[PDB]
């Protein structure tokens, strides 16, 4: 499943922004 | 009427905007407690204030880490605009003032914690309980593209719960006064508009795709583009493919194709009749616009208190002590602030 696929990838923690 | 708010919180805001607060405290005002939230230039820690008793989240920017990280612009942006706008969703900015090391912003303590930890702890929210956290970003978006400002951070991160269960938006670094269009590569892989992450000028409608990201995961559990690489998430987002959970409503589908529309001639909130596209959009026709910004309509969720001074809506951070050197650094660099 989509909610597998996310739990299981290593973006479910809080995200960095990015720049230049 | 809508126009008329509009218009007199312009003359509020463009007065502080031209003339803006600076030194309006000093570092040992305040009690350092702990570590609220971490970024590349230092911390968000909760202080108390010692004359009033009062509870703050402060902002700890290394001078030296800004200059590296060339955030010197976007820093002074950051303040500047925060200083100068007054609206029920965003947090507002108490003090600001700068040592020989550091720039300091304190702000309204916000306990309920990121809205981030309870939507990856509850997996999702259902479609009302969206759609009341998404009428907030409506109005906060509404409010500060009138006054020229692109926010260019929206993410579960940002967006702190209140005591009341109401929205306070955090995090200034990307907010920009533009009147044209703009070119910085800035804000979060999964919310980046194609235009961002294809080099192009872009304007406003980037902030109304990440309100399409922003909507899709709280419903969804899950964002509309994810993958382990920051490439693999571009090339998801310029195909611009979208798949809905079987759950999302009709309605709530429709919305989202209307906002992670890859072409700026079709996106709601870029078209002639503006942010009214959104807010007449059936998936808000239970949504009373007024009553949202009058914080009269009862949140889904409240979170839990043990009473003034608490963290427990937090993580815990690794603590670092403040040292502030004997010499000033970046002088010039930071003497607006
Ligand atoms: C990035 C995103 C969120 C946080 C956590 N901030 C924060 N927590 C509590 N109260 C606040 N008022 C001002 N900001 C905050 C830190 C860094």
């Amino acid at each position: 499943t989509t909610y597998a696929d996310f739990i299981a990838s290593g973006r479910t923690g809080r995200r960095n922004a990015i720049h230049d | 009427s809508v126009k008329e708010f509009l218009a007199k919180a312009k003359e509020d805001f463009l007065k502080k905007w031209e003339n803006p607060a600076q030194n309006t405290a000093h570092l040992d005002q305040f009690e350092r407690i702990k570590t609220l939230g971490t970024g590349s230039f230092g911390r968000v820690m909760l202080v108390k204030h010692m004359e009033t008793g009062n509870h703050y989240a402060m902002k700890i920017l290394d001078k030296q880490k800004v200059v590296k990280l060339k955030q010197i612009e976007h820093t002074l942006n950051e303040k500047r605009i925060l200083q100068a706008v007054n609206f029920p969703f965003l947090v507002k900015l108490e003090f600001s003032f700068k040592d020989n090391s550091n720039l300091y912003m304190v702000m309204e303590y916000v306990p309920g914690g990121e809205m981030f930890s309870h939507l990856r702890r509850i997996g999702r929210f259902s479609e009302p309980h969206a759609r009341f956290y998404a009428a907030q970003i409506v109005l906060t978006f509404e409010y500060l593209h009138s006054l020229d400002l692109i926010y260019r951070d929206l993410k579960p991160e940002n967006l702190l719960i209140d005591q009341q269960g109401y929205i306070q938006v955090t995090d200034f670094g990307f907010a920009k006064r533009v009147k044209g269009r703009t070119w910085t590569l800035c804000g979060t892989p999964e919310y980046l508009a194609p235009e961002i992450i294809l080099s192009k000028g872009y304007n406003k409608a980037v902030d109304w795709w990440a309100l399409g990201v922003l909507i899709y995961e709280m419903a969804a559990g899950y964002p509309p583009f994810f993958a382990d690489q920051p490439i693999q998430i571009y090339e998801k987002i310029v195909s611009g493919k979208v798949r809905f959970p079987s759950h999302f409503s009709s309605d709530l589908k429709d919305l989202l194709r209307n906002l992670l529309q890859v072409d700026l001639t079709k996106r709601f909130g870029n078209l002639k009749d503006g942010v009214n596209d959104i807010k007449n959009h059936k998936w808000f026709a239970t949504t009373d616009w007024i009553a949202i910004y009058q914080r009269k309509v009862e949140a889904p969720f409240i979170p839990k208190f043990k009473g003034p001074g608490d963290t427990s809506n937090f993580d815990d951070y690794e603590e670092e002590e403040i040292r502030v050197s004997i010499n000033e650094k970046c002088g010039k660099e930071f003497s607006e602030f």
